[PDB]
Formats: structure tokens, C-alpha cells, sequence
């Protein structure tokens, strides 16, 4: 503990993801909406807008 | 017999197909989809992509 | 660091807002994604390397 910054122990956590190239299992808190047919809509399917 | 006229048709569609194909090119960016870039990055780095 | 721990994260809904709410993290650096856009995206292949 007596040492200054630059030598003190640092805990590092690396979060690694992949972008859209597989079916997704971890998602955000966003709520699911109902589906509408035959109308022009801006949709968001699993992070694909 | 009618190779010349078909060749002109062949060139035109191919040019459009190539131009359409160019939409699937990353061009040195993280993704080729603009919506993903907007949905994934802050404007300072999204502007670069 | 030679024997770093890898944990798989799957089949969960993640609230990243609490990460912001309590955070002694001096360094919080993201490369391929915005920190504030994490709540609006879906992911797979999630790994935590500690």
C-alpha cells in the first residue's frame, strides 16, 4: 500500500461480445412490443434496427 | 447472333449489381450497416465510421 | 493475470445502468460499442475475463 499510483494492484475485467453474427441470448431491459403486419414500421429485432 | 445487344444489357445489370455489391463492403470500418454503427457508437466515433 | 478467470454470460437480461450508478472504476474504456447504448442492444458470446 505504501507505493504510489502506477504500481498499486488494479483489478481488470474485460467484457467481450460479438455483433449480430449469431442468435443472441443476452439482451437489454427494453420491453417487447406487439407485431404489426403490412405497415411501414421501424423495427428492432435483437438489436437489428 | 444477337451477342452485341445482350452484351450491353449484360454490362448494365452487372454494373448495377456491382454497385449494389459495394453496399456490403466495410471500407475499413467496423460494420457495413449504418444503423448498427448508430445503434452501437457515440457520435464522435460514429462520425468517423 | 497468467491464470485469468473466464466466465460465460448467457440467457440473461443485463441492466448496465446500475454499473453507472455505483462505480469506483477509474478506467471504463470501450472499443467496439458505446457505453450508453448497451441497454438497447442484444448480445451473445459474452465473456468476462478477470
Amino acid at each position: 500500500p505504501t507505493y504510489g499510483v502506477g504500481h498499486q494492484p488494479y483489478r481488470v475485467v474485460v467484457l467481450s461480445f460479438e455483433l449480430l453474427h449469431a442468435p443472441a441470448t443476452v439482451c437489454g431491459p427494453k420491453k417487447s412490443t406487439n407485431l404489426v403486419k403490412n405497415k411501414c414500421v421501424n423495427f428492432n429485432f435483437n438489436g437489428l434496427t | 447472333a444477337l451477342g452485341k445487344l445482350q452484351d450491353v444489357v449484360n454490362h448494365n445489370a452487372q454494373a448495377l449489381n456491382t454497385l449494389v455489391k459495394q453496399l456490403s463492403s466495410k471500407f475499413g470500418a467496423i460494420s457495413s450497416v449504418l444503423n448498427d454503427i448508430l445503434s452501437r457508437l457515440d457520435p464522435p466515433e460514429a462520425e468517423v465510421q | 493475470v497468467y491464470a485469468w478467470n473466464r466466465k460465460r454470460i448467457s440467457n440473461c437480461v443485463a441492466d448496465y445502468s446500475v454499473l453507472y450508478n455505483f462505480a469506483p472504476f477509474f478506467a471504463f474504456k470501450c472499443y467496439g460499442v458505446s457505453p450508453t447504448k448497451l441497454n438497447d442492444l442484444c448480445f451473445t458470446n459474452v465473456y468476462a475475463d478477470s
